């Protein structure tokens, strides 16, 4: 942190904070704090563990010269998201990026899922209406197309209503043009990989949202950058 | 008579996450059924009456044998207060034998058996 | 007796190609008969169904919620 | 407040619980598809009779409405399946006359449990094979369907079938308005046609309205779990807490 | 061969929960189970008998491959017993590659050497 916050304040820079597992802190804490001879607290963490979190997580934030971006893994306690540890992290949480392996399994990399990774930052006041709108739309369109999951194993890709099987049409390209070229990832495929503006992001999910592209197919927006690629991604030549 | 009255409450106990099918088929099952309903009325008991050992043996035995179940189930608290008094005033011999001895036929068999005949049948309905 | 033209169609209740007797699709009306109520598993497996339903259920499987 | 044994037990209970429906939920899901093989394979038959029943230009309204025939399952966990057709014979029976007439067929216990202690009853039906109806023991329910004829005007109550499980009951009716001149065998095959019909038609609903009734528990029974989870977590926590709290302080008395 | 061996394995644990429901025993949901039932058979070990990866990777590819599926459950364990003496002797060059490469680019030879043995075993 304190090499990170020197980029930040010095170079007045916006600097990338990760910690891989931020419970091995918190445990620590608890570990520590028996040391010292702490009489325990709920579950036998250290009493002191909102004050040894917020003491961690308030020197990270920009300031009016840099800012720092932390990343943190948080791993869960058993399953439970009451545990006094996460239940603390979650209060200095802005936002969640949830990787599943589902996604992965499907092609789609940056495997981060649509519907659960969540963020603070998703609200009109914030990215106004038209991040907003889009936004919420594109995470509508999935939310119908997970839930159709059952009766298209019932109704078949037929007839299971024409609104619907729309949906299940834009909605397919759509988890497909979440997954991106990874510039880390030329290393072993050989595509540069792509750095895509919100601005950019948005209107190609809204052109999408707008049907303007459902003539084209699957594998085009599967692994690429602004919607143009996709688009260049349809002459298969000869 | 005792001993066989763990078993009568034992299968009702274990064959009761049976008894839905009913009827359905369920065979000689309902039958093992039966008195198992009616048994648990027998070791229903009301507050501040205790019953005597004598005649206690009496009742405890009437249902294990099959001289409740010609009675409905609902029919089994009254047949307590009921045989019990006629066998107070109705054969009165084998209403203290159990005490004397305190053991044993308590009228050899058939007595017994045949004395249980007595009240069922001057019963009501 | 569906006679077209083009086309004879035999309505049938019950036909099996069978010999020149008849007291055959009675033999097939008959092996086939029982041999249907001999499907007597059809119920029994929902007896044990409706009973493994009854037994997690046994538990009461809220008790007084919790 | 409570255990912590005890909201095991609950888990699991309920997990089991979830198990044996999601089972039969899949299970009859597996008679839904087999309900066509037994419905195409009347797809014929049933063609090849209105186009024998074309009808000539050379028994209509004769005296009252009588009997009705109501079809059902022997087995539970349907959903309404039951109750609903259970309802409308109950209804345009009491809608209808009231004295000890109106006659009644049912196929399938359930039916016949309820009709029972209601009254004017007719016939039985148990044990129809689940998702193959064998049409061969249905022939006699034609027969006495028919020959009851002690009888005027039949109506028959079941539930149609509309795309996988969703399904509405109905009344389409049967006796009436749609050699030489033999109805004396249309009148009997149009009959034991229709009957017939009208049960893969039910049974299709059965197994569709089971389908789902065991989806319904499996998906609830499922819920019941979050509902525990929660508490089995707060009950796993606040003994955390207090062993802990207990070894410490038996401790500090030293 | 053990890239497959997860699958057949992952859904028949999250579908053998269901057999005695399974009476009515439906779709292509009991080819799953096939093999499946049959996997845990071959992953079925004995005790103080330790197997080299030589003929073990074969027999992780018969039934990964179906050269094991028309053989029923009660013959498995039995089978992959004189299987491996059939190619102590008769595929004891096959197993060399297996060796000395670490690999089965074999695919070829295999699929077929593999019949050589179901074609002269009991039942």
């Amino acid at each position: 942190l304190t090499m990170a916050e020197y980029f930040r304040d010095e170079q007045g820079q916006d600097v990338l904070l990760f910690i891989d597992n931020i419970f091995r802190f918190t445990q620590a804490g608890s570990e520590v704090s028996a040391l010292l001879g702490r009489m325990p607290s709920a579950v036998g963490y250290q009493p002191t563990l909102a004050t040894e979190m917020g003491q961690l997580q308030e020197r990270i934030t920009s300031t009016a010269k840099g800012s720092i971006t932390s990343i943190q893994a948080i791993y869960v306690p058993a399953d439970d998201y009451t545990d006094p540890a996460p239940a603390t992290t979650f209060s200095h949480l802005d936002a969640t990026t949830n990787l599943e392996r589902k996604l992965a399994e499907m092609g789609i990399y940056p495997a981060v899922d649509p519907l659960a990774s969540t963020s603070r930052a998703l609200a009109p006041e914030i990215v106004g209406e038209e991040h907003y709108q889009v936004a919420r739309k594109v995470q509508q369109t999935l939310q119908r197309y997970k839930e159709l999951q059952d009766i298209i194993a019932i109704l078949g890709m037929d007839e299971l209503s024409d609104e619907d099987k729309l949906v299940v049409h834009r909605a397919r390209r759509i988890q497909f043009f979440l997954s991106q070229n990874f510039h880390v990832a030329e290393q072993f495929t050989g595509q540069p990989g792509s750095y895509v503006p919100v601005k950019e992001t948005v209107r190609g999910f809204k052109e999408i949202l707008e049907g303007k592209y459902d003539h084209l197919p699957e594998d085009a927006f599967r692994l690429v950058g602004r919607i143009e690629e996709v688009v260049e991604k349809a002459k298969a030549m000869g | 008579v005792a001993g066989t009255l763990r078993l009568d409450l034992a299968a009702y106990r274990e064959l009761e996450a049976f008894a839905q099918f009913g009827s359905d088929l369920d065979k000689a099952t309902q039958a093992k059924l039966a008195r198992g309903a009616r048994t648990v009325e027998v070791l229903k008991q009301d507050l501040h009456q205790p019953i005597p050992v004598e005649k206690q043996v009496l009742i405890i035995y009437a249902l294990t044998r099959g001289f409740l179940d010609d009675i409905p189930v609902e029919d089994v608290r009254r047949f307590e207060k009921e045989f019990y008094l006629f066998l107070d005033q109705n054969g009165q011999h084998l209403l203290e034998h159990i005490r004397t001895t305190k053991d044993l036929p308590n009228e050899d068999d058939l007595n017994k058996a045949i004395e249980a005949f007595k009240k069922t049948f001057v019963v009501s309905q | 007796l569906e006679v077209r033209p083009d086309k004879v169609t035999i309505l049938a209740q019950a036909a099996e190609r069978a010999e020149d007797i008849d007291v055959l699709r009675a033999k097939a009306a008959k092996e086939r008969a029982e041999r249907r109520l001999q499907s007597q598993q059809d119920d029994i497996d929902f007896k044990r169904a409706e009973l493994a339903l009854k037994r997690a259920m046994n538990r009461l499987s809220v008790a007084e919620m919790k | 407040m409570a255990s912590l044994r005890d909201i095991k037990t609950r888990i699991n209970a309920t997990k089991k619980t979830s198990q044996i429906t999601k089972a039969m939920e899949m299970v009859s899901t597996s008679k839904l598809n087999r309900a066509e093989q037994n419905a195409k394979s009347f797809v014929p038959y049933m063609e090849k009779i209105q186009e024998v029943v074309a009808n000539v230009a050379l028994v209509s309204r004769p005296v009252k409405k009588t009997g009705y025939l109501v079809i059902t399952s022997d087995r539970g966990l349907a959903g309404a399946y039951n109750s609903n057709v259970l309802r409308l014979v109950y209804q345009t029976i009491q809608r209808h006359a009231c004295p000890d007439e109106y006659a009644i067929i049912v196929i399938g216990r359930v039916g016949l449990s309820f009709f029972r202690k209601r009254n004017v009853i007719l016939d039985i039906t148990r044990l129809p094979d689940q998702p193959s109806f064998a049409d061969i023991k249905e022939i006699a329910r034609k027969t006495v369907g028919l020959f009851a004829d002690t009888f005027d005007e039949l109506y028959m109550y079941y539930n149609h079938y509309v795309s996988a499980i969703q399904q509405e009951v109905t009344e389409r009716k049967l006796l009436p308005l749609t050699q030489e001149e033999i109805l004396d065998v249309l009148l009997p095959q149009y009959a034991e046609s229709l009957i017939y019909g009208a049960l893969l038609d039910a049974k299709a609903s059965e197994h569709a309205a089971r389908m789902t009734a065991m989806k319904n528990a499996t998906d609830n029974a499922n819920e019941l779990i979050r509902t525990l989870t929660l508490s089995y977590n707060r009950a796993r926590q606040a003994a955390i807490t207090q062993e802990i709290t207990e070894i410490v302080a038996g401790a500090n008395a030293l």
